[PDB]
This record gives structure tokens, C-alpha cells and sequence, in this order.
């Protein structure tokens, strides 16, 4: 440290720690006297650079501060940075660290502030040279180790980040602001940013998201594509690149409300497309929900290869996975045109092959019955629905149904729902139609109507490839003028096709849903069906639905139930979009009534989805307001008010649910809670309001996909035994279902205690019984999620009928609706060319460790489990493929996706 | 971006939750005013 | 001069502070929103007419400052 002169080269370094003699006196004097001596300075630049490098190792603040103190002055005091024009410009390389030594190494508040501004200007001017890039680089990849650079290099990088962010907030931009003093754009800093990005991508990760999003343009993202696609395999593997990308969309997913969010995720899709794996491509294309992006990946395998190859099989698998059936319709018919084989290809895309694999899983799952043996009165009705609820999905319980004794003892609305429950035994199955047919041609109209509902449920697993579509059966019934018959028919058609908006299905539903002049309560199903059809894909926000809602309000207000169902139907219709839904909020609000205000708060949730924090706060001010106005005064109306209050509560929960899914998974723990206080609250907000918030909570959890499933449903449940409306229990169980018999051991006991214990009304008893059977599926047959499963950010289309029903007080009429509850997840199996129905091995992981994702890419250690197991729910969801040791390579990466495994054995 | 994504969701939700419960403290006592409010008076006098 | 009692101001006070609080919390989400929000306004209208979108606020002031009652 101490000066020991020029005795050897080692002690020259020690000499310049206190006072440099080759950077301070000599150089300073030289610059301030002769200008022939500019030639001597130029040679001495190289020497000066070396002395910095050697003393980088030294970290002490005092011996960088004082040493380079008079050089820091010289910039404006003696040199003035223009006494020899080029020469000070190219000698700004040693002087730039001198400024940083007062910024970061020494902290003097007055100078630390002031010289930040100076650093920005000189960074820009020296990046013209392109040597400011090289200045950054020697510290980014390092040459020496010291604590100092670890705080310092960031400051250089921060100059760029500063200005670019400021141009959005303050419209004036450029160097007009004195907060940077550097121009925002122009060909002098733009080339600096590109070069900087290159070095920082290789070694770091830091400044790359700040730059793209701060420009605010998709253009920034499209520059990124170029650099990364080079890097895809030689620099590092495909996998490392995928983890590098998906996050541009994810940190900044929640962080894109509609117009930006779509434009950024377009680019990520394209990056994946460019790279080797098309498997990553399909996942992002589904995400966007655009028809256009789906087609391009499907075409990419199908069209170029003339031969059948792997390519046709692979295309069919990829589109099959979404059980919305949106991909299914689009992908069909290309197979027909090409014509290698119609028979294998068409079946494989359709959900017909999913019926067959279910038999293999079922061969394992068998049957254990537990259904209620109660008969007579309302207890007969309870038991007969319960049988269907335990045998959801493909199950064989034919003989019990064929005993027509208990069937005929149902009465009223009970008959309709009894036949509907029979259909859920043969849910997702071609056979089952036979049982329904018997009743349909005999007795009163009530059994005829219930048959049509059951056809709907059964037709879910078979409606593609022109193999017994739901359309075929149900068209005749729509024609028939009876209201019960027609209403039942169009409900079942919507369920079966789900998100598919095929020409025949859509166009049948197109002239209708436009009569509401005639007062019919069960014409809720008119719009309700059409709304269900629309979800799963981008929405036209159809003019048929918007018109009829307004017309209904004009005609009637007597049937409170009718207008409440209608309001929800609009909000569910708009799901699958958010850009266009900003427009329609205004359109609805054009005509103003207090009744119309009820509709608006619902539609606000969908428009504002993919952010909600302006939405959240809004849906809370609303809650306060009823109380606020009566509150204010001391210091026909019935229908309008009630619609008003209820809509808001539903809207609050809905807003939260879509928001929690798409974006960061940690926050989910709290979002359930935004409700616990919401509930305590409403249970608190009005006497009337308490009734609504109870029911909403259960579907909050199911939609939101809470991590915790043990504590919160059970605890809430106890309080709500005392409280009226036993429909609370039904909504809790749809969440609790999980992976069956993990969560659900506690659930059956807890729900069973209140139900068995208390009988004081057979009406109250009925709701409790149905909820219990729903929760469990024998021998872990299937799971239900609201989510797609293909994306865990995703949201289904079949589960939207579940979400609808919790907005109203319980009714016998509502029981008919509740039979439908579709939303199946398939169990993965390793496929072959002969369609092998067994998985070899898999790893399951309860909790992803990887803090290189939210989703957590499944690691490679895992816990090993056997063949032919259901894809586990929460606390099992990350799933890695074990097959690599046995000479097998997955073709279709599976992370705990719905998607069936496919392997190529070598 | 990989830490941030986690943070952005989870923080904003803990800030809202906290705020929610402040407005809500008052709101607990509102669905009653003699239905439970009265009950509370009766228990207390007994206790002293 | 008049005597009165007012007890309804406990409700006014309570929501005033509620609406104030929610904005502070929003601070982190909101930065990310602002960038996307602006182009929407440029395209459509500012708040109820196109007119005067060039500043964030161009109109400030107050219409009275004058008050001395009796002399």
C-alpha cells in the first residue's frame, strides 16, 4: 500500500495506490501545456489502462477516491473536453471509472446525486465509438475479483434503464429532461443497447427484460428472437433457451393487461416455432387463444411431408389434448384432404380415442358403490341423483338403471333430473343412449325433457369426425314447439360441443335466443347455452345475445330469477377475450338504468382481466356503497336493488379468480383470503348480502386453484353450518375433490357430520347429500380441475356450468342444472403405433424446487412410482418422465400436462 | 424476471389483503344490532 | 345561528379513507399498466372528448380565493 517508488514493477503498483505519477502530474501538465504532446498521451493511454487492471484487486475506497481525484476535476476544469477534440473523447476510457468512484465507492450524498447525470451523458457520447461497450465488458466478464465491481457495473447499466422508462411516464422524453440529459433514441445509443444486450445475455439475465418492456414495443421483443435463435443449440441446449424465453411472457404476463399482453406473447410463440421443439410452440398458441396460431403449428407437421410418417400422428395428438374441442374442429378435414388414411387420423384427433383409454384406467379403477339407500319423499329424489354423481365419467352401472322401480318413483322436476343423472353414468361414452330412449317415447312430457339433458352429457366424448354428433339428435327437438323440450335440447347441445363453434352447431343457435317478449322463466337456457359455446376461443361478442338481454328488461321484471341468469350469461360469453370487452362495457352503459348497472360490474371483470388491481379496488367500493347512502342521511325498487347487490358479489370473486391463475403462483395463498375477509365481511356487509358471499367462496377456491386445501374449506364449513343455505357445502366440495382421497378423507367426515347429525327439513338435507358424493371418485378414477391442465394458467370451458350455479338461492329447478358437471382430465399413457395403453414409469414431485420457473419445470431426481397411475393433482403436479434409462425418448414433453405421453423407442 | 414474476403476484395480494381487513373491522359488527349485539350485553354483566 | 346533530358523518369518514388506501397498494401493478393505458387514450378520446390530451393535466387553478366577509 505504502509508496516504495520505482525499484521494480511490483512496487510501481504500490506507488500509484496513493498517488499515480503516470496518470496524475505528467498527464495533467501535459494536457494543459503543449499540443505536440497529444501524441505522447495517445501511447500512454495503453499504459494507463494496465494500471487500472492491476489495482482493480484493491477494494479500499480511499485509494481510488483521492488517487483519481484531480483527473475527475480535469474533465471540465483544464481539458474542458474539447482542447484537442478527438483526443479527450478517446481518453474518456480511464476517466469514466474516476466518476464512478465518487458515485459508488465513496458515498457523499451531494456528489452521488449530481454525477449520476454526468455519467449518463458521457456513456451516450462514448457509445458512438463503441468502446463504452468494451468498457462495460471488462467488468461484466471480469479480469480481477473485488467486491467493488459487484455494485459498480449496475450503475452503468442503470443509466440506460432510467431514461427509457422515463419516456413513458413523462411524454416530453429525450434529453429535454435533465434527469439523464441523454436522448432516448437516435443512432448513437440504439447501437449501444444492442451490443450491451449481447454481452449481458451470455453472462447475466438482468437488463434484458427492462429494455424490452421499457420501449413498450413488440419490436424490442422481435430483435431478441434473432439473437436467441442462434444460441438455441450450440451455445446451450434447447431446454436452457425455453426457460430463458417463457418468462418474458410470464413476469410480464400479469403485467400485461390486454393490448400489450397479446403482442408480446405473439413473439414468444414465434421464438418457439423457430427452435427445434414444436411442443413448446403448441402450448403458447393455445394460450393466445387465436385460431390463426393453432393452424400454423398443425400445418407445419402435416402439409410438407407427403408420407404418413410420424408427422400425421403427431399433429393429431397435439390438437386432441384440448378438451375444449376448439383445436379439434380446426384440425379436422386437413386429414381428409391429404388422404393417407382417413380412419386412424380422424378418430385420433377426436375425443373418441379418449373414451377407449378410459376403459384401460377403469379396468384398474373398478367399482365401489356407497350410494344412499333412502327412498320415499324428497329422499328418493336425493338418492337417484347421487348415483350419477358417484359414477361420473365412463362407468358401467347398467343393471341398477334397468331396475326401473326407483326411476318411476321420481316426480315433478325430479323426473327430468333423474333421467339427466342416468346420462352422467355414460358421460363421455357412445353407448348409454339405449336407457334414455325407453322413457323418451312413453309417459308424460317430463321424462322426454330429461332424456335430452342426458344425451347432452353423454355426447361430450363423441361429437367429432361426424360420428354421432349431438347436433344430429337434438335438431328435431329444437323444431318441436314445446318450451320444455326445446329448452332442454339447446342446453345439451352447448355442453356436448363445448368450445367448438362448428357451422352447424353455431348457426342453429344463431336466429334463436331473440325471443324474450313472451314471459318464460326457463328461457334462461336460450342465452345460457350460447354463452357456454362461445368460451374457449376469441369472441365476436355476438349481436344476438346483446340484443335479447335489453329486450327482456323492456318486457318484464316480474321474473327476478330470469333476469339474474341472463346477466351472468353475458359475462360468461365474453370470456376468452378482454381486448374487445373494453368496448362493450361502454355499449351496455349507453342505456342507463339502475337495473343495467348490475350487468356492468360483471362485464368489468372480463375486460380488466389479466391485471385486476384497478378492478379489485372497484369491486370493494361497490360493496361499501349500499350502507354508505342510508348511512349518510342522519349526521319495482325491490327487483332492481336485489339484482344490483348480488351481481357485485359475484363480480368481485370472478375478477380475483381469472387474475390469480394466468400470472405468479405464490400469491394464490392470499387471493383465497381476499375472500375470507370478503366473506367475514359480507357475512358483515348486509344481512341479505351474507347469503350471496357464502356460495361464491367455494367457486373462488376452485377457479383460483389454491395450494392449501386441507385447512381453509374445513374451517369455513363449520361456521356455515349455523348459517342458512346448505348450497354452501356443494360449492366447497368442487374444490375439495382434488386428487381423490388426499384432501377428501377430511371432507367426507366434515360434510357428513352436519348432514347426518341435523335433520330438521328434508329440503336442507338434499343439498348436503349431493355435495358429499361429488367429492369422491372411486379408486382415483379421474380428477376435476377448473384449469385446462395443459396450461396451469389456463381455464376450461366445460367447468363454466359449475361456475354459473352459486348466484341464486337453491331451487328444485336448479337441481336439473347441477347434474351437468363435466370437466374431465385424462390419465397419461405412453403410446406406440399399436396404441400401447400402459405407461412405464414416471417421477412425481409434490413441490418444484426450481426457482428458474413459477410453474417449475419438473426437475430430474423425483420420487419414482409405478405404471398406469392418474396424473396427480396438487402435491403431485410436477411430473417428469422416467423412460430414458430403458432406451426411450419422449416426443411430447410432459410437465404435469393433461397430454398423453408419447415415446419413441429406439 | 424469474424472481420477479413470483413477487409481483404475491406482494400485491398481501397489500390488498391487509387494506381489506382495516375497512372490514367495522363491517363485522354491521349484520347485527340486536340479533347478537344484545347477546353480548347479557353475557358481560354476568361475568363482571 | 342553528344547533344540530349529525351522526351520519361516521359513514362518510370511513369510505373516504378506504378509497384513499387502495391506490397506494396498487402502486406496483399500476406502473406496468400506465405504458399500455396511454395508447388507448391517444387512439380514442382523453376522458369524454379528444380535446386536450397533449398534457396529462393542462387545466389547473381554483375559481375563488377571495373572501373577507364584513369589513
Amino acid at each position: 500500500m505504502v509508496d516504495e517508488s520505482d525499484k521494480k514493477q511490483q512496487t510501481i503498483d504500490e506507488q500509484s495506490q496513493i498517488s499515480p505519477e503516470k496518470q496524475t502530474p505528467n498527464k495533467k501538465d501535459k494536457k494543459k501545456e503543449e499540443e505536440e504532446q497529444l501524441s505522447e498521451e495517445d501511447a500512454k493511454l495503453k499504459t494507463d489502462l494496465e494500471l487500472l487492471v492491476e489495482r482493480l484487486k484493491e477494494d479500499d475506497s480511499s485509494l481510488y477516491e483521492a488517487s483519481l481525484n484531480a483527473l475527475k476535476e480535469s474533465i471540465k476544469n483544464s481539458t474542458s473536453s474539447m482542447t484537442a477534440v478527438p483526443k479527450p473523447l478517446k481518453f474518456l476510457r480511464p476517466t469514466y471509472p474516476d466518476l464512478c468512484s465518487i458515485y459508488d465507492k465513496w458515498t457523499d450524498p451531494n456528489l452521488k446525486s449530481s454525477l449520476a447525470d454526468v455519467l449518463s451523458i458521457l456513456a451516450m457520447t462514448y457509445s458512438e465509438n463503441g468502446k463504452h461497450d468494451s468498457l462495460r465488458y471488462r467488468l461484466l466478464s471480469d479480469v480481477s475479483d473485488f467486491e467493488g465491481w459487484g455494485h459498480e457495473y449496475i450503475r452503468h447499466l442503470a443509466l440506460e434503464i432510467g431514461e427509457v422508462y422515463n419516456d413513458q411516464v413523462e411524454k416530453d422524453a429525450e434529453d429535454e429532461t435533465s434527469s439523464d440529459g441523454s436522448k432516448s433514441d437516435g443512432s448513437a445509443a440504439t447501437s449501444g443497447f444492442e451490443f450491451s444486450k449481447e454481452d449481458t445475455l451470455r453472462l447475466c439475465l438482468d437488463i434484458v427484460p427492462y429494455f424490452l418492456k421499457h420501449n413498450g414495443e413488440e419490436d424490442a421483443v422481435d430483435l431478441l428472437l434473432e439473437i436467441e435463435s442462434i444460441d438455441k443449440l450450440p451455445q446451450f441446449v434447447d431446454e436452457n433457451t425455453f426457460q430463458r424465453v417463457c418468462q418474458y411472457m410470464v413476469a410480464c404476463v400479469p403485467l400485461l393487461p390486454p393490448p400489450e399482453d397479446v403482442a408480446f406473447l405473439k413473439t414468444a410463440y414465434s421464438i418457439y416455432l423457430s427452435q427445434n421443439e414444436l411442443t413448446d410452440a403448441i402450448a403458447l398458441a393455445v394460450r393466445l387463444g387465436e385460431e390463426d396460431m393453432i393452424r400454423s403449428v398443425f400445418d407445419a407437421t402435416s402439409d410438407p411431408v407427403m408420407h404418413k410418417q410420424l408427422a400425421y400422428i403427431l399433429a393429431a395428438q397435439k390438437t386432441s389434448f384440448e378438451y375444449e374441442g376448439v383445436q379439434d374442429i380446426i384440425g379436422n378435414g386437413k386429414l381428409s384432404e391429404h388422404f393417407l388414411y382417413l380412419a386412424k387420423e380422424l378418430n385420433l384427433t377426436g375425443p373418441k380415442v379418449p373414451e377407449d383409454i378410459y376403459k384401460s384406467h377403469l379396468d384398474n379403477s373398478k367399482s365401489v358403490f356407497s350410494s344412499a339407500g333412502l327412498d320415499s319423499a324428497q329422499q328418493n329424489l336425493a338418492s337417484s341423483f347421487v348415483n350419477g354423481f358417484l359414477n361420473l365419467g365412463y362407468c358401467n352401472d347398467k343393471l341398477i338403471v334397468d331396475n326401473d322401480n326407483w326411476v318411476y318413483k321420481t316426480k315433478g322436476d325430479g323426473m327430468t333430473s333423474a333421467v339427466a343423472s342416468i346420462g352422467s353414468i355414460y358421460q363421455w361414452n357412445l353407448d348409454g343412449l339405449q336407457q334414455l330412449d325407453k322413457y323418451l317415447y312413453v309417459d308424460e312430457p317430463e321424462v322426454k325433457a330429461g332424456a335430452l339433458l342426458g344425451i347432452g352429457i353423454s355426447a361430450s366424448g363423441v361429437h367429432d369426425g361426424e360420428v354421432e354428433p349431438a347436433l344430429l339428435l337434438l335438431q328435431d327437438y329444437v323444431t318441436n314447439p314445446d318450451t320444455k323440450i326445446s329448452s332442454a335440447a339447446i342446453l345439451g347441445l352447448g355442453i356436448a360441443f363445448a368450445g367448438s363453434k362448428n357451422d352447424e352447431v353455431l348457426g342453429l343457435l344463431l336466429p334463436i335466443a331473440a325471443s324474450t317478449d313472451l314471459p318464460i322463466e326457463t328461457a334462461a337456457m336460450a342465452s345460457l347455452a350460447l354463452a357456454h359455446v362461445f368460451v374457449g376461443t376469441c369472441n365476436g361478442d355476438i349481436t344476438t345475445s346483446i340484443m335479447d338481454n335489453f329486450l327482456e328488461r323492456t318486457a318484464i321484471e316480474l321474473k327476478t330469477d330470469w333476469v339474474r341468469f341472463l346477466a351472468l350469461a353475458l359475462g360468461i360469453l365474453y370470456m376468452g377475450q378482454g381486448e374487445q370487452v373494453d368496448d362493450v362495457l361502454e355499449t351496455i352503459s349507453a342505456i342507463e338504468h339502475p337495473m343495467t348497472s348490475a350487468i356492468e360490474v360483471l362485464v368489468g371483470s372480463c375486460a380488466y382481466t389479466g391485471t385486476g388491481d384497478v378492478l379489485l379496488i372497484q369491486d370493494l367500493l361497490h360493496r361499501l356503497t349500499p350502507k354508505n347512502v342510508k348511512g349518510e342521511e342522519d349526521a319495482e325498487i325491490k327487483s332492481e336493488e336485489k339484482k344490483g347487490k348480488s351481481s357485485d358479489k359475484d363480480a368481485t370473486t370472478d375478477g380475483k379468480n381469472d387474475d390469480e391463475e394466468e400470472e405468479k403462483e405464490a400469491g394464490i395463498v392470499d387471493e383465497l383470503a381476499y375472500a375470507v375477509l370478503g366473506i367475514a365481511l359480507i357475512a358483515l356487509g348486509e344481512d341479505i348480502g351474507k347469503e350471496m358471499s357464502l356460495r361464491h367462496f367455494g367457486h373462488l377456491m376452485h377457479y383460483g386453484n389454491e395450494h392449501i386445501r386441507r385447512m381453509v374449506p374445513l374451517a369455513m364449513g363449520i361456521v356455515s353450518v349455523s348459517d342458512p343455505q346448505m348450497k354452501v357445502f356443494d360449492t366447497l366440495t368442487r374444490f375439495s375433490h382434488d386428487a381423490d382421497l388426499e384432501v377428501s378423507m377430511n371432507s367426507i367426515f366434515a360434510m357428513g357430520l352436519c348432514g347426518a347429525g341435523t335433520n330438521n327439513a328434508r329440503l336442507a338435507q338434499l343439498l348436503r347429500q349431493l355435495a358429499s358424493y361429488y367429492s369422491r371418485e372411486q379408486d382415483a378414477l379421474f380428477i376435476t380441475r377448473l384449469a385446462q391442465g395443459l396450461l396451469h394458467l389456463g381455464k376450461g370451458t366445460m367447468t363454466m356450468d359449475v361456475f354459473n350455479d352459486a348466484h341464486v338461492l337453491n331451487k328444485v329447478t336448479l337441481a336439473s342444472i347441477l347434474t351437468t358437471a363435466v370437466g374431465l382430465v385424462s390419465p397419461s399413457f405412453m403410446l406406440k403405433h399399436h396404441q400401447l395403453f400402459y405407461m412405464l414409469n414416471a417421477g412425481i414431485r409434490p413441490k418444484f424446487i426450481l426457482a428458474l420457473n413459477d410453474e417449475g419445470e419438473p426437475i430430474k431426481v423425483n420420487v419414482r412410482v409405478g405404471q398406469a397411475v392418474e396424473t396427480v393433482g396438487q402435491a403431485g403436479r410436477p411430473k417428469k418422465i422416467t423412460g430414458w434409462i430403458t432406451q426411450s425418448t419422449p416426443v411430447l414433453l410432459n410437465h404435469g400436462e393433461r397430454a398423453e405421453l408419447e415415446t419413441d423407442e429406439y | 424476471r424469474c424472481k420477479l414474476k413470483l413477487l409481483r403476484m404475491e406482494r400485491i395480494k398481501d397489500h390488498l389483503l391487509l387494506e381489506e381487513e382495516f375497512v372490514s373491522n367495522s363491517e363485522i359488527l354491521k349484520p347485527f344490532e340486536k340479533k347478537q349485539e344484545e347477546e353480548k350485553k347479557q353475557l358481560e354483566e354476568i361475568r363482571g | 345561528p342553528r344547533m344540530y346533530e349529525e351522526a351520519s358523518g361516521k359513514e362518510v369518514e370511513k369510505v373516504a379513507t378506504a378509497v384513499l388506501s387502495t391506490t397506494a397498494r396498487a402502486k406496483a401493478r399500476a406502473k406496468k399498466t400506465k405504458k399500455e393505458k396511454g395508447p388507448n387514450e391517444e387512439e380514442k378520446k382523453k376522458e369524454h372528448e379528444e380535446k386536450e390530451k397533449e398534457r396529462e393535466t393542462n387545466k389547473k387553478g381554483i375559481k375563488e380565493t377571495k373572501e373577507n366577509d364584513e369589513e
